[PDB]
């Protein structure tokens, strides 16, 4: 019955800077078992299982790099991250195994980086799927930061506001950006009344507009 | 089979 | 050292599902498997453990009397068993080693059994190509009408890897949709063959779709 708190929930910071984040265990996770104190460190990249990072508190784990370092004692126990780099965007639990085993709920790092314009991609409907009666239409906005963007679909210059499904991919570990699909869905009828469909990009990196269009006929 | 570290 | 966990499952409420964690490049006997939760957006949840030597368990309270942990020493196979699911448990399950006598840390999991718990019926995907309407040209794939998830993309089988972004699944009314995008040279698309492979490991459907211009 030991409870794991970690703060702060979230963290961000620019690749080589330091960070640190903290773990405490309602009851001392120490033993007689030698100098150990139970606890352990996991970090969890997006899609991926986790990673045992450390043990015993302070203990890198074989093939974990040393710019990872846990340490504290007791009921205080700490991570610290000296030169982050793009690839350690993960979330990271602190465990107790001194007795049976409890997680903290997880410390999010996120990364910041320069600003980066979209590449923006617009896609009319498939031959298939409008044989099959739908009609979709996607626009990709890839490789941005920050994440902060907003999307307006226009329909022969009018803007439309249903049918639209947004999914944004989770913080890239390569080059620390973001992505963003749109999808705007209509049924084969009401696409086949319009003729220009435009996807709008609103971002800090641009005062105006980042638009795609295409015509169904043209 | 103990139930942790701490016996 | 590896652990091979059961492919995704969609289960219906009110029944049991039994997935399994199949041990390898150790001695099942010297360590023990602890099991791990996590639902869609959580964190990290304790299950429970097993020591397979001995067969003998532990649990957080929480999952007493719905999870049933048992193993099997002559395959090297540890399995979990939920009894009267619910939507609660709809999750993504993992098996982990526990280095149970020093560490009594988890330095090695599985893949994780992704279940969903719900009487909606599995539906294969609808996969169609994105082809376009400055070198660098993207193209997409649309995985739309499927459940329940997950659904792997590649591209090239897999040869294309750089440049790949699949977008998370959003659920509207019993039906997953997404969508990967990839963005290859101008220079080797169409000259090059350019296809998607979608696989559902809930309906087994594999499709490749090939990106045509036009």
């Amino acid at each position: 019955d030991i409870v794991m708190s970690q703060s702060p929930s979230s963290l961000a910071v620019s690749a080589g800077e330091k960070v640190t984040m903290s773990c405490k265990s309602s009851q001392s996770l120490l033993n007689s078992r030698t100098r150990k104190n139970y606890l352990a460190w996991y970090q969890q990249k997006p899609g991926q299982s986790p990673k045992l990072l450390i043990y015993w508190a302070s203990t890198r784990e074989s093939g974990v790099p040393d710019r990872f370092t846990g340490s504290g004692s007791g009921t205080d126990f700490t991570l610290t991250i000296s030169s982050v780099q793009a690839e350690d965007l993960a979330v990271y639990y602190c465990k107790q195994s001194f007795y049976l085993r409890t997680f903290g709920g997880g410390t999010k790092l996120d990364i910041k980086r320069a600003d980066a314009a979209p590449t923006v991609s617009i896609f009319p409907p498939s031959s298939e799927q409008l044989t099959s009666g739908g009609a979709s239409v996607v626009c990709f906005l890839n490789n941005f930061y920050p994440k902060d963007i907003n999307v307006r679909w226009k329909i022969d210059g009018s803007e439309r506001q249903n049918g639209v499904l947004n999914s944004w991919t989770d913080q890239d570990s390569k080059d620390s950006t973001y992505s963003m699909s749109s999808t705007l869905t209509l049924t084969k009828d009401e696409y086949e009344r319009h003729n220009s469909y435009t996807c709008e990009a609103t971002h800090k990196t641009s005062t105006s507009p980042i638009v795609k269009s295409f015509n169904r006929n043209e | 089979h103990v139930p942790g570290g701490g016996s | 050292v590896q652990l091979q966990q059961s492919g995704p499952e969609l289960v219906k409420p009110g029944t049991s599902v039994k997935m399994p964690c199949k041990a390898s490049g150790y001695i099942f006997t010297d360590y023990v498997i602890s099991w791990v939760k996590q639902r869609t957006g959580q964190g990290l949840e304790w299950i429970g453990e097993i020591f397979p030597r001995s067969g003998s368990t532990y649990y957080n309270e929480k999952f007493k009397g719905k999870a049933t942990l048992t193993a099997d020493k002559s395959s090297n196979t540890a399995y979990m068993q939920l009894s009267s699911v619910t939507s609660e448990d709809s999750a993504v399950y993992f098996c982990a080693r526990d280095y149970y006598g020093t560490s009594f840390a988890m330095d090695y999991w599985g893949q994780g059994t992704s279940v969903t718990v719900s009487s909606a019926k599995t539906t294969p995907p609808s996969v169609y190509p994105l082809a376009p309407g400055n070198s660098m040209v993207t193209l997409g794939c649309l995985v739309k009408g499927y459940f329940p998830e997950p659904v792997t993309v590649t591209w090239n089988s897999g040869s294309l890897s750089s440049g790949v972004h699949t977008f998370p699944a959003v659920l509207q009314s019993d039906l997953y949709t997404l969508s990967s995008s990839v963005t290859v040279p101008s220079s080797t698309w169409p000259s090059e063959t350019v296809t998607c492979n979608v696989a559902h490991p809930a309906s087994s459907t594999k499709v490749d779709k090939k990106i045509v211009p036009r």
